[PDB]
């Protein structure tokens, strides 16, 4: 299990997880707050 | 063609061509004075850039002149 | 270089001619009959060469088949000799 | 159908192929043909009760070739005649 | 002693050994996976015993119906009982899929236990089963467990009678395997039960064979 | 001799090596020092023969990796079937094939993506697809989504099975080297089973399922009312109602009365008038005949049972007085090196794929495929590109074999040595052929351009001016058109409608196929094709033949297969390796295939495809301008690229906007590749030095030292981005134009 | 099975080239040896005369049948003039080549050894005076051949299949 954790810490896997989470967050934000051109605050 | 393909390919091809010329009847009667070789690396870059620039200039000059003279407006 | 590189037999010609004319002549109105007829049916040959046959003619197919068969038979006959005496089997 | 021409052709083809197999008139498992078609002897580790060396592999091969030749002959004769 | 060459590894110690191996499947030179020489005899015995059961049970109901022991509502052929609903179906106390689940549960217990005894010979008689682990320790050869359940009458007390019984088992098993294959093929070609096929071949042997049934 | 030989538990299953990124290589395992290590790791991953020296491990790795690729393909097929079962209008299309556009991809509403969901018909919104899966499913007899869902589940199960098989045969029971070298047994088993039995099984499926269902569909029966496929097996009365010869059973088969089955095993040419596709009864007789032929062919080679041919003796027998030892020594090469087998198989597979493209446009095998112009264009272009890539790979891996696995001891006076001994003559004569073809074809085009510009159209090489007719192709067309009367009398019609003889097939007011005239322009364009193909062959063959040595570099085989140069000496030795020859052959293959697909698109749109109205008058998409406008380069530029790109550049704001976006993006990527192609490594290394100083000034320099891409990597990146850009540009252009006007 | 046709050039494996049916063959060798170019003992002027005659005669057809004036009433004259101009340009090329290649003192460059090892006098064509004489002969012969072809084609009728 230690070897699995070491493999999951490699650069491509971590990059995939991080960019997937970031893309999901941005997609959900644009789903709930669409067509945002200027910052209201 | 000069920009992408480099020298060794052309040098070997010219070697085969020289072998062919030296072994052809009625053509051995004619001999070159200078041994044919491929262009130099820097010379190849320069010739590629020259063909490139001439094509660029001529193409845009033709387009500009024609597209402005067909209408004159 | 051997002067007679193509080791001269010159009797393979007759054997090839016979062994190609025997099969081709067999079928009804098929084989060398067509080539012979078109050799005869030149056209207005009273003086010289009547203009060549058009695309829409069977002469081309018949001549192609006949000469292809003749050349195949001749080559296999030449290999049959000169290959039996050199070994190879 | 038993006395029909097709049955006779098929049985004759199969029988002739088997006959040419068992007796040295055709290649088989224990009798290899060379480049000159000479039928030299070949030793295979197959045991058979036939004293001439005819095995079950040869039986299957000769029967298959006989069925093939018989079918071809029957169809050709039907198409021509 | 019969069939093909003596392959130099089928010496004859196995029951039913006649040196029949044209494809050399049991050659111990490269013998990994399921082609191990210690797995093939066991697998032959297992498909053989299941084939004996299958042949007897696929021919029994129709014969019993012809004699009259069982109601004619249950004298249906083997393929009209629920194995193939598109061909025929019978209504039991449960739908066939619940029956399949229950059957898979019971056979899963039995078969995973038998597998664990094959792979770990001494096991299945150590951990606490519901009191029956005492009789479930297979002695020696995995294919012949024995004991107070699997051999509860005491046959083959001496070695020679046991050899004869093993040989008899192998032959009846091979015969039943071929019989089951025949059941399948004859069901496909004729569309009736194997017993009806037997009666048809008996009534008119020359006009009721495989050559006649080429048209279905 | 031939037997199963395996080893038990060779490699233990663990995750330890998953944490050692470069374990397979003895130099990469030590870890990285520069950024070159990452590229070397991802570049040497699947190059098994460079890691070890024993053929056994290489063979086992190849077997398991091929299992993995099979599993990936099964996942892909399952995905296609599922996405067609749940996100498609396949049933509505089944009802009305000629008006409903196929669609199997649906996009989510997120950022305005809604506009891509087009109005394809059938109360459905989605992306129109051009893969031709609807036609294939209809030809298979599928009439519901339940069958597609079942097929998807089966595909997933098969993917799992392939994954397990790969794991089993690498980590648990690995075959020995003697198992892989049974080439006679491998050919027997594959040629008989995989081909003949597969074809026989498909013929059985066609006869027992597809013929009745498609017969009912063509008659006019509503898809919902057609009985299910098993009802034609359980009840032969229906199948005898459709094809009466089924009422006889299998008696005609065994009594050799094969003429009784002539109502569903036919030999008729042409296309079905209703659907514009090949008759399925012909497809039945032909998959059956293929099955028989392959099953007979697979019983040829010698094995444990004595009978059969031996390939070594056959190869050693055929030799003559012109070739010395002949084909001797090839058996050991082909049973010892994986790369030679890969080269041969890649060449054959690429050529076969090109043949598939040609035969598939000329004789459309699926119903309602000929009148779906987008599908025809897409399939032709796709499989043509695939074939080109494979034929380039053949030369690449043949050169790899020549550099690595060649052994002069075994090859003394056989064909390989004698080919390597007269290579200068080969390359010289092929150079002359390339120059001759280029001049006497492209100079003809330039001559036409100059005559047209000078106002002398009577001096051109056109149909109205000086003519160049393709008499040989015209004769072949006429001969093939008259076959059903003389040389293939049992045929009803000719093989295809493209031959000169024949008529017009129209399905739903659109032309399916039509006789294709050949004139001066066709002469010019096939001789262009010949020029480009001989040039690509010249490049690749020069790369393969001079891979080990030349006059310039006598010891090229010591430097390896993939090296940048041998220094600026001898005048300069850039790109002397076989890898760079493949690198240039890729560009020339791109050129050739682009010209081929442009020829196909213009000729089809100009002379075959079109709309037909009452009284049988045909109007073509571009109105037959190929014959006059394709004889000049200006004609191509104006009447093909400028005229036909109006659809892709005006697709903004519609459902086709993605095609315009990818058109622009592909022009961009193609331009982007030129910066890798035209430049060198030293400039970028020095610029990286300056940038590294900048990062060092703020204590943020990386531990792994940044390095400029290697020379070979620069060339590879350039060619990859170049090919992607060009092919994607053509993809977007074709799809937009043909979806708009098709 | 030991009989082979292909042989190294003159039996030397280490000289670049092979000796094939195309290269060495009694018919091909006789034909190539009897061409004027390889008649090393004949005066270069007469060899040039024959070569020029043949080339000038063959050149007339392509220029007349294809050309700007091929459909006019002066097609033959225009084609003949074009062929004569090409002959003049090639004569200029021969002259400048001979000037650039040979000097007045060099003995000769042609090989003086036959294949069978015999020693013979080297060809006088590969000399300044020899090349000059050959060039003059080629010019005169080319003009004569062009004139002869023009006369045959148009001065006299002489019907031809294509003409
Ligand atoms: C320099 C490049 C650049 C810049 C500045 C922008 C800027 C923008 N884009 Mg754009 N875009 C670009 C490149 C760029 N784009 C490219 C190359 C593409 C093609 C792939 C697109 C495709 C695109 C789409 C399809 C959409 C945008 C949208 C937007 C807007 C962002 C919506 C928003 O506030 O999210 C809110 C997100 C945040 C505030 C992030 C918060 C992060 C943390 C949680 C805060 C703490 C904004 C005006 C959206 C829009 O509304 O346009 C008007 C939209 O729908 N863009
Ligand atoms: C020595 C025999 C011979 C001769 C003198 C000619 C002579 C001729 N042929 Mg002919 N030809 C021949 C054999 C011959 N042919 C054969 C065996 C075939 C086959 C052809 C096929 C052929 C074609 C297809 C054409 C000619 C044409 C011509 C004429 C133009 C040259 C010329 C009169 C051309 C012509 O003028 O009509 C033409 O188009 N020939
Ligand atoms: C098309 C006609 C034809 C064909 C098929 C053959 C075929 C054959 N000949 Mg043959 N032969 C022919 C014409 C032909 N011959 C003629 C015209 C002559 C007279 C010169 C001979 C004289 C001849 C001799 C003297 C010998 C043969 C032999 C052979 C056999 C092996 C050698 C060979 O050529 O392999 C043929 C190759 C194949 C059949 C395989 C090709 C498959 C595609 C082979 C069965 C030898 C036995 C032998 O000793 N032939
Ligand atoms: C007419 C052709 C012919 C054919 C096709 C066969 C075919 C066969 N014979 Mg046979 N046989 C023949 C003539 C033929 N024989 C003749 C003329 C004789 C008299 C000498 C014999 C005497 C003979 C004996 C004594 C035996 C065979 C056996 C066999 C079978 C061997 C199977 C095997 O591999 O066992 C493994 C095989 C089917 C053997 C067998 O098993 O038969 C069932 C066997 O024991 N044959
Ligand atoms: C009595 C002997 C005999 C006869 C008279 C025929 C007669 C025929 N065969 Mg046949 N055949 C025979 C034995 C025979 N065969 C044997 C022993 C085999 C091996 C199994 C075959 C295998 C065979 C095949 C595989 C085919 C024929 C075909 C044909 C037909 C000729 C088509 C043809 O040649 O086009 C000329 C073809 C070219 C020029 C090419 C014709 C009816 C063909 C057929 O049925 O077509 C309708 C066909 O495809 N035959
Ligand atoms: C092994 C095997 C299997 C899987 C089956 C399975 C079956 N048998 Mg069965 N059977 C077997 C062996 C087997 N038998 C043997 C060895 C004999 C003797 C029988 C005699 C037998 C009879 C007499 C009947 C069944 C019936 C049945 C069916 C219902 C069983 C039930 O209700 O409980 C079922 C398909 C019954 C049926 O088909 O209804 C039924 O009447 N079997
Ligand atoms: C089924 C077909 C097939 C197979 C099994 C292989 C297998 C292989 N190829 Mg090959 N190749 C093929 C088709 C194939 N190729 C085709 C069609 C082409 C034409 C483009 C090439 C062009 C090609 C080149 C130029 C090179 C290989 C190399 C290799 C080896 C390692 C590849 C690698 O490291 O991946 C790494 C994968 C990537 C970096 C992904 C990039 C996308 C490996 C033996 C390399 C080699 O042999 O080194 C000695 C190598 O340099 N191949
Ligand atoms: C479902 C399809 C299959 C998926 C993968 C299945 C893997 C099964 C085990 C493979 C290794 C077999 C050999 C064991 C032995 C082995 O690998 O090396 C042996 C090694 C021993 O380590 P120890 O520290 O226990 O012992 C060291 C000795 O020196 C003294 O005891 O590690 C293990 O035992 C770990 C075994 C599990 C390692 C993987 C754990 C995680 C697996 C699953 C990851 C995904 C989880 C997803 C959850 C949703
Ligand atoms: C045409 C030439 C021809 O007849 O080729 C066929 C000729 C056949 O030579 P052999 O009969 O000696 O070949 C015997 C075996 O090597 C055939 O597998 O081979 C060559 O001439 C070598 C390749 C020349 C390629 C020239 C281009
Ligand atoms: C298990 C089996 C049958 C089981 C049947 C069962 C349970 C039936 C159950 C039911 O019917 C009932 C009772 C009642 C029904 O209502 C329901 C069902 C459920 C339907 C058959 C095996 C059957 C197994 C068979 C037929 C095996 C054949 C093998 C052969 C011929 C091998 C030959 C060779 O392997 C050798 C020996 C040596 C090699 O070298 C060469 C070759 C030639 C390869
Ligand atoms: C024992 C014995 C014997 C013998 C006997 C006998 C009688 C035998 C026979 C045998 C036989 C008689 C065999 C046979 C076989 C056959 C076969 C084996 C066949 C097969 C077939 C096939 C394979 C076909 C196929 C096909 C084709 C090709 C065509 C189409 C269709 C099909 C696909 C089906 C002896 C004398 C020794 C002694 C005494 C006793």
């Amino acid at each position: 299990m230690q070897d699995v954790k070491t493999y999951l810490s490699t650069a491509p896997v971590l990059a995939t997880l991080w960019f997937g989470f970031l893309a999901g967050l941005l997609i959900e934000i644009n789903r709930f707050f669409p067509d945002a051109l200027v910052l209201p605050l | 063609m000069f920009l992408i393909s480099w020298r060794g390919y052309w040098q070997e091809l010219i070697e085969t061509l020289a072998w062919a010329h030296e072994r052809t009847p009625l053509a051995n009667l004619v001999r070159w004075k200078d041994k044919p070789v491929a262009l130099s690396i820097v010379q190849a870059r320069l010739v590629g850039l020259a063909h490139f620039s001439v094509g660029y200039i001529f193409t845009y000059a033709a387009f500009l002149i024609a597209s402005t003279s067909g209408k004159f407006g | 270089f051997n002067r007679d590189w193509l080791r001269k037999d010159l009797s393979v010609i007759g054997f090839g001619l016979i062994g190609w004319l025997a099969p081709s002549s067999l079928p009804v109105i098929n084989g060398n009959s067509l080539t012979g007829l078109f050799l005869g049916s030149i056209g207005p040959e009273l003086a010289h060469f009547p203009t060549g046959p058009a695309l829409t003619s069977p002469f081309w197919l018949w001549m192609v088949t006949w000469h292809v068969g003749l050349f195949i038979v001749l080559t296999l006959g030449q290999i049959g000799f000169k290959g039996r005496q050199d070994g190879y089997w | 159908y038993i006395g029909s021409s097709t049955n006779l052709i098929m049985v004759a083809s199969t029988t002739l192929m088997l006959f040419a197999g068992r007796f040295g008139l055709a290649p088989s498992a224990n009798r290899k043909s060379t480049a000159g078609l000479k039928l030299v002897d070949r030793d295979s580790g197959l045991q058979t009760g036939d004293p001439a060396g005819f095995t079950a592999t040869d039986t299957l091969a000769c029967g298959a070739l006989g069925h093939v030749i018989g079918v071809g002959i029957v169809l050709g004769l039907k198409a021509t005649a | 002693f019969a069939s093909k060459q003596s392959l130099s590894y089928l010496d004859g110690t196995l029951p039913g050994d006649y040196g029949f191996d044209p494809l050399g499947l049991m050659d111990p030179e490269g013998a990994g996976g399921f082609i191990d020489p210690q797995w093939l005899p066991y697998a032959e015995i297992i498909n053989g015993r299941f084939a004996m059961l299958g042949a007897a049970g696929a021919i029994a109901p129709e014969v019993l119906g012809r004699i009259g022991l069982i109601p004619q509502e249950t004298a249906i052929p083997w393929f009209q009982s629920g194995v193939i609903p598109p061909v025929g179906n019978y209504s039991y106390w449960a739908d066939p899929y619940t029956l399949f689940v229950l059957e898979m549960a019971l056979m899963g217990f039995a078969e995973h236990r038998r597998a664990q005894d094959y792979y770990k010979p001494g096991s299945m008689g150590k951990q606490y089963f519901l009191g029956l682990e005492k009789f479930l320790g297979g002695s020696g050869n995995p294919a012949y467990p024995g004991g107070p359940i699997f051999n509860f009458l005491g046959f083959g007390k001496n070695e020679k009678e046991l050899q004869e019984l093993k040989v008899k088992e192998v032959k009846n098993g091979r015969l039943a395997m071929m019989a089951v294959l025949g059941y399948f093929t004859q069901a496909i070609f004729t569309g009736v039960g194997p017993f009806q096929n037997l009666l048809d071949h008996l009534a008119d042997p020359v006009h009721n064979n495989v050559l006649t049934n080429l048209k279905i | 001799e031939v037997k199963i030989m395996v080893e038990k538990d060779p490699v233990k299953t663990s995750f330890e090596k998953w944490a050692k990124p470069g374990h397979f290589s003895r130099t990469l395992a030590k870890g990285p020092n520069t950024t070159t290590w990452i590229w070397n790791l991802h570049a040497d991953a699947h190059d098994f023969d460079s890691h070890t020296n024993d053929l056994e491990e290489i063979s086992r790795k190849v077997f398991s990796a091929h299992f993995g690729q099979l599993a990936v393909i099964f996942i892909w097929l399952s995905g296609m079937y599922f996405h067609g079962a749940r996100f498609s209008n396949y049933e509505a299309w089944l009802s009305d094939p000629t008006h409903i556009k196929p669609s199997a991809q649906v996009v989510w509403p997120i950022v305005g993506q809604k506009i891509l969901n087009g109005d394809v018909g059938g109360g459905f919104q989605g992306i129109q697809i051009t893969s031709g899966f609807f036609q294939l499913w209809r030809a298979s007899g599928i009439t519901s989504e339940l069958q597609l869902y079942t097929t998807a589940i089966g595909g997933l199960i098969f993917a799992a099975l392939m994954l397990f098989a790969g794991w089993f045969h690498y980590h648990k029971a690995a075959p020995k080297l003697a198992w892989f070298q049974n080439v006679e047994s491998m050919l027997n088993h594959h040629l008989a089973g995989l081909l003949g039995l597969g074809s026989l099984a498909w013929a059985g499926h066609q006869v027992h399922v597809s013929l009745p269902i498609n017969r009912l569909l063509d008659a006019g029966v509503d898809p919902k009312e057609i009985p299910l496929p098993h009802e034609f097996i359980l009840n032969r009365d229906l199948l005898a109602q459709l094809y009466p010869s089924f009422s006889k059973g299998l008696t005609p088969f065994f009594t050799l009365n094969w003429s009784e089955y002539s109502d569903f095993l036919t030999f008729r040419g042409g296309l079905n008038p209703v659907t514009g596709g090949l008759w399925l009864t012909d497809t039945a007789h032909h998959h059956l005949a293929i099955a028989v032929l392959f099953l007979v062919a697979g019983h040829m080679y010698r094995t444990n049972f004595g009978i059969g041919h031996s390939m070594k003796e056959i190869l050693e027998a055929h030799k003559g007085p012109f070739t010395g030892e002949g084909h001797k020594g090839l058996y050991e090469i082909l049973t010892t090196s994986w790369h030679a087998q890969l080269a041969i198989n890649l060449a054959m597979l690429g050529s076969l794929t090109i043949i598939v493209a040609h035969h598939m446009y000329a004789m459309p095998p699926y119903p309602y495929l000929a009148t779906d112009y987008a599908t025809q264009l897409s399939l032709f272009t796709h499989h043509m590109w695939i074939g080109g890539f494979l034929v380039v790979g053949a030369a690449a891996h043949a050169a790899i074999f020549m550099v690595r696995d060649y052994d002069p001891t075994t090859q003394y006076n056989n064909l390989l040595d004698r080919v390597l001994r007269h290579r200068d003559a080969i390359i010289s004569h092929l150079n002359w052929v390339c120059i001759f073809l280029g001049f006497h074809s492209f100079g003809l085009y330039i001559h036409n351009d100059t005559m047209s510009a000078l106002g002398r159209p009577q001096d051109m090489f056109s149909d109205t001016a000086i003519q160049l007719q393709p008499v040989f192709a015209q004769w072949i067309q006429n001969t093939h058109a008259l076959a059903p009367s003389l040389t293939a009398p049992n045929a009803t019609a000719s093989t295809s409608l493209t031959w000169g003889g024949g008529d017009l097939v129209a399905v739903g007011g659109k032309v399916a196929l039509l006789p294709i005239p050949l004139g001066t322009a066709d002469f010019l364009v096939h001789h262009i094709h010949a020029f480009t193909i001989h040039v690509t062959v010249l490049i690749l063959l020069k790369g393969v033949l001079f891979a080990r040595s030349s006059r310039l570099i006598p010891d090229k085989a010591n430097l390896g297969f993939r090296f940048p140069c041998d220094g600026p000496g001898r005048g300069g030795t850039c790109q002397v390796s076989a890898w760079d020859h493949v690198f240039l052959g890729l560009f020339w293959m791109y050129n050739a295939i682009s010209v081929v697909i442009f020829h196909f698109s213009w000729k089809m749109q100009s002379d075959v495809w079109g709309s037909i109205s009452d009284q049988g008058v045909v109007t073509h998409i571009t109105g037959g301008n190929f014959a006059q406008s394709s004889i000049t380069i200006n004609g191509w530029l104006r009447d093909f690229l400028w005229a036909q790109a109006s659809q892709v550049i005006q697709s903004y704001g519609s459902s086709l906007s993605a095609y315009g976006l990818l058109f622009l993006g592909a022009h961009f990527v193609w331009a982007f590749s030129l910066m890798f192609l035209f430049s060198g490594r030293g400039y970028w290394q020095e610029l990286i030095e300056s940038i590294v100083w900048a990062h060092n000034k703020l204590k943020v320099a990386p531990a792994i030292q940044p390095r400029a891409l290697s020379i070979v990597q620069g060339r590879a990146v350039g060619v990859a981005h170049y090919l992607l850009g060009g092919i994607a540009t053509t993809w977007a252009f074709f799809l937009a134009r043909i979806i708009s006007v098709g | 099975e030991k009989y082979q046709v292909i042989e190294p050039l003159n039996g030397d494996p280490f000289i670049g080239g092979f000796e094939t049916p195309v290269t060495s063959s009694p018919l091909i060798a006789w034909y190539l040896s009897n061409l004027p170019a390889y008649r090393t003992a004949v005066a270069p002027l007469l060899r040039g005369v024959e070569i020029g005659l043949a080339h000038g005669y063959l050149l007339v057809g392509p220029f007349v049948l294809t050309g700007p004036l091929r459909n006019s009433a002066v097609r033959g004259e225009a084609g003949s003039l074009a062929a004569a101009g090409l002959v003049t340009i090639l004569t200029m090329c021969l002259t400048i080549y001979g000037i650039a290649s040979f000097k007045e003192g060099e003995p000769s460059k042609a090989p003086s050894l036959t294949l069978t090892g015999r020693q013979k006098d080297a060809d006088k064509l590969q000399t300044a005076e020899g090349w000059a004489s050959f060039t003059g002969g080629w010019f005169f012969g080319g003009l004569s051949g062009v004139a002869w072809a023009y006369i045959l084609l148009y001065v006299l009728n002489l019907p031809y299949p294509v003409k």
